[PDB]
RNA sequence: AGAUGGUAAGGGCCCACGGUGGAUGCCUCGGCACCCGAGCCGAUGAAGGACGUGGCUACCUGCGAUAAGCCAGGGGGAGCCGGUAGCGGGCGUGGAUCCCUGGAUGUCCGAAUGGGGGAACCCGGCCGGCGGGAACGCCGGUCACCGCGCUUUUUGCGCGGGGGGAACCUGGGGAACUGAAACAUCUCAGUACCCAGAGGAGAGGAAAGAGAAAUCGACUCCCUGAGUAGCGGCGAGCGAAAGGGGACCAGCCUAAACCGUCCGGCUUGUCCGGGCGGGGUCGUGGGGCCCUCGGACACCGAAUCCCCAGCCUAGCCGAAGCUGUUGGGAAGCAGCGCCAGAGAGGGUGAAAGCCCCGUAGGCGAAAGGUGGGGGGAUAGGUGAGGGUACCCGAGUACCCCGUGGUUCGUGGAGCCAUGGGGGAAUCUGGGCGGACCACCGCCUAAGGCUAAGUACUCCGGGUGACCGAUAGCGCACCAGUACCGUGAGGGAAAGGUGAAAAGAACCCCGGGAGGGGAGUGAAAUAGAGCCUGAAACCGUGGGCUUACAAGCAGUCACGGCCCCGCAAGGGGUUGUGGCGUGCCUAUUGAAGCAUGAGCCGGCGACUCACGGUCGUGGGCGAGCUUAAGCCGUUGAGGCGGAGGCGUAGGGAAACCGAG
């Protein structure tokens, strides 16, 4: 199920593999700006997975 | 304890309803019911009086208590929240971006 | 909780590998006195059963 | 001669409106469940009570004659003199009220304890004080009993005990219904209950163990082993252990031989015994005494003590919005912005990230409670070889009779415990490895202590595909109350005005109650056990209908009358005609003169757990799958193959095997 789900969202073309994170610290403004240039206008719910 | 709240006895604005925007000094603050007396909400009491002593009581339209949340403090600038700053010794309270 | 195997039945009946139940021929221990050599021999071999086979299955289940 | 509208004392059906009543909806300080925290109180008088206490006080709460409270230390920073308004009188920035810590006072009952007693009452002894105070009375201190050590004796001195606790825990006692479709052995069950004891736990515990591995290595708890081994009127049913995988981890003191010593006893001795000190603690056996070793500095290190971190017992900081717009009321709709390590939730007159309270994140302790988590000290502890054969826990081992425990019901019946009788030995000793013998092998009884992992939840906190006032604790409300019992004991009902009391001044009818105005409110069929207001049931007004009529009350047709529509048509009523044996249950059969139901409204009955069997959707496939549990999370998943099902069957078994 896990792989299938990932493969699904990816098949639709939504699984983005990011790496660059200008978000230096725990500040929402930074992410909101980073996501903005990331193509994330907020018109879509997202599962931000990160370490 | 913890019954304390916003302002005390001084200048205060009212964003309630029937007396929105209005301003006046808060003459009383009952913490139990969490409400203060200003100069806005004032309704007419018809009753003569509950106590027989002193025949005349008054058809007075005196000040009615008012929920202490609809009222907001104020200073040189109109209507501001409340920050606090421990003084060089005591514990005074500064407004949004100014003193007291 | 946990069906208890009917010990009274296991000690006297073994199930075949397929799904059948088998047990010794009845009447051969006491009634004896001088029966035809056929009888005593016929009683020597075990056998299959019918409906109650399913019944006795529902006992030695965990077994 | 004939024909057939009207009439309602009353009744019926329908429609409007009200009364009664309190269903439904929504609301929730309360309740339930799970998780986490925390866990004893008492003769320094507990638990739980009685009486009393406010200027005026019925009850609740608080407190105790100093009696809504007194002293001090913190916290807090404008209001306060509880629920509680009113008469009446005060306190607070010289920082109160409140919260947290400690302290003081604390009547009488109650383990109740000077004595008595029908709990909250009555009466004293001893010392000292008060009133003129010897008779009387009051005030403070003191005097119960039992256990152990001191007291040589008597008497006193000191230490402890007593009683309470929701559940949990150990020990001493210990049922029956029920199951066996009867019943008696069995089962229910060592359960319920009684009793004594223990503390945040209890119990158990460093093998005289298990049991077949020339293996493991205290105890306790969770998986598994396993519904196996076995038990059993071989009925119903009952039901282990070893081993493997996890949590936790811990090991110690003493008795005896032998040396010193103090006491009193006598048969006076190189002694008997008691008390204290040293010595000693083992199963590759250990210790004692003598000899030899060099046998000392270090090495081990607390479960006890000391300091500290941390933690509970009050709290503090804390980002971000303003005007329009509808309204009784913006937080809704609009326009233009902002914060976010904070968009969980609650409130504000309605629907708020930015208004209040909070949340994220981060601060805090003079005092009291906790604390090996960290560090420090103290107790205690550590070796070899030879000889000597001194010691190694007694009415015990052991044996027999009677029995309990164990899975073990006398079974071939061992082992652990032991009421009766007989009755040893100290390592050439003694138990055990399922009667007995032999061999092989495990272990050292008859003395005590030991944390943690585990159980429970009165108490606090968090959470919920948990309830939402006939539910949920019996109790959301001054309920273990009212009320019912002689007494154990039984045991209810009862929540909601509104945003705010603005709770309707004043006039009118009236004795009052209750109304009609007026007035408040957005709303008064929201007006006071007042939100929503269903049904039975009562009532007034209106349409149609009925006094020659025969019936499960309806249904089918035609017509008249009344009402809606442009029309055809639809609704209400019922004149006449046709047809017609209520519902439920139980039965071969009920309309039944068989059962049940006065009517309405609400609560009310095939569930869950584990195991099994068939079907079914889906993953993998000679493979499949994990259980406790560990890691992570704070509504995340992952690891964990111990173990289980399957791949070979057949036989009672030895055994053999596509047979
Ligand atoms: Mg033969
Ligand atoms: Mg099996
Ligand atoms: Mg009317
Ligand atoms: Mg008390
Ligand atoms: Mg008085
Ligand atoms: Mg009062
Ligand atoms: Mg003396
Ligand atoms: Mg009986
Ligand atoms: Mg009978
Ligand atoms: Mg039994
Ligand atoms: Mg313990
Ligand atoms: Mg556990
Ligand atoms: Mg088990
Ligand atoms: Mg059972
Ligand atoms: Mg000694
Ligand atoms: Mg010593
Ligand atoms: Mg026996
Ligand atoms: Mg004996
Ligand atoms: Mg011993
Ligand atoms: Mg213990
Ligand atoms: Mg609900
Ligand atoms: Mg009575
Ligand atoms: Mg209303
Ligand atoms: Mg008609
Ligand atoms: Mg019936
Ligand atoms: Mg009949
Ligand atoms: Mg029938
Ligand atoms: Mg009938
Ligand atoms: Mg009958
Ligand atoms: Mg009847
Ligand atoms: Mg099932």
């Amino acid at each position: 199920g896990l792989a299938m789900a990932v493969a699904d969202r990816a098949r639709e073309g939504k699984l983005l593999l990011v790496e660059a994170f200008a978000g230096v610290n725990g500040k929402t403004k930074e992410f909101l700006a980073w996501a903005k240039e990331a193509g994330l206008d907020g018109s879509e719910s997202v599962l931000l997975v990160t370490g | 304890r913890v019954k304390m709240h916003v302002k005390k006895g001084d200048t205060v604005l009212v964003a309630s309803g029937k007396y929105k925007g209005r301003v006046g000094k808060v003459k009383e603050v009952l913490p139990k019911k969490y409400a203060v007396i200003v100069e806005g909400v004032n309704i007419v009491k018809k009753a003569v009086r509950v106590s027989p002593k002193y025949p005349q009581g008054g058809f007075i339209e005196k000040e009615a208590p008012l929920h202490a949340s609809k009222v907001r403090p104020i200073c040189p600038a109109c209507g501001k929240p409340t920050r606090v700053r421990k003084k060089f010794l005591e514990n005074g309270k500064k407004i949004r971006v100014c003193a007291k | 909780p946990k069906m208890k195997t009917h010990k009274g039945a296991k000690k006297r009946v073994k199930i075949t590998a397929s799904g059948k139940v088998v047990a010794m021929k009845t009447g051969k221990r006491h009634l004896n006195w001088q029966k035809s050599g056929k009888e005593i021999r016929q009683k020597g071999r075990k056998f299959v059963l019918a409906k109650p086979e399913a019944e006795r299955i529902k006992l030695l289940l965990p077994y």
